[PDB]
């Protein structure tokens, strides 16, 4: 929640408008807080000079919370432990996690 | 997958 | 990762088969130490099937930003912390999850 | 692979 990247509740549209405003290189991101699944995130991320948005969803494991973008293939404790992995892998993503919107 | 979502 | 509970230091080896032996030889008991044979590496011994297996930690340079991988770079991590955390939800190339922290002894 | 190391 104190992240840069992260910017609550915000719009779908407000995503799009915030990354194109920063310019549409690739590797820019955010995460935002989804109102069309009000308990799941997005990673809003600009690719190919197009901002493509990657569901967050939560679940449970032995009454354990983890967050996927994948259906569990791939979980996480927290949104900040899925960015900083994403920054340095690219795992169903197409690219890196790069800059930011502050 | 995910309607509406670039998720694959 | 030196604040951590898993983390033993410059251990041996050897020393490590000993502790995680000494605590019980359960499925997902691991630790993670500074390897003796390479002293820019560390190892992750995990304990699978009552045998005690070590993964070999590497340091990299990409752009003069390090990381530390144990697949030659398909995987990457900033930290030990982040590499432990990883693999306590996802295998990965590991045969079970990281379940149990083997503490180091209370002197 | 490592010499020693069980990594794959
Ligand atoms: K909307």
């Amino acid at each position: 929640r104190t992240q840069l990247w992260f910017h609550g509740r915000i719009s779908r549209e407000e995503s799009q408008r915030l990354i194109g405003q920063q310019g549409l290189v690739d590797g820019l991101f955010l995460v935002r807080e989804s109102q069309r699944n009000p308990q799941g995130f997005v990673l809003s991320l600009c690719h190919l000079q197009k901002v493509k948005h990657y569901l967050i969803l939560p679940s449970e494991e032995e009454g354990r919370l983890y967050f996927s973008m994948d259906d569990g293939q791939t979980r996480f404790t927290d949104l900040l432990q899925l960015v900083e992995f994403h920054q340095l892998n690219r795992g169903i993503l197409p690219c890196l996690l790069r800059h930011c919107c502050t | 997958k995910f309607e509406g979502f670039d998720n694959e």
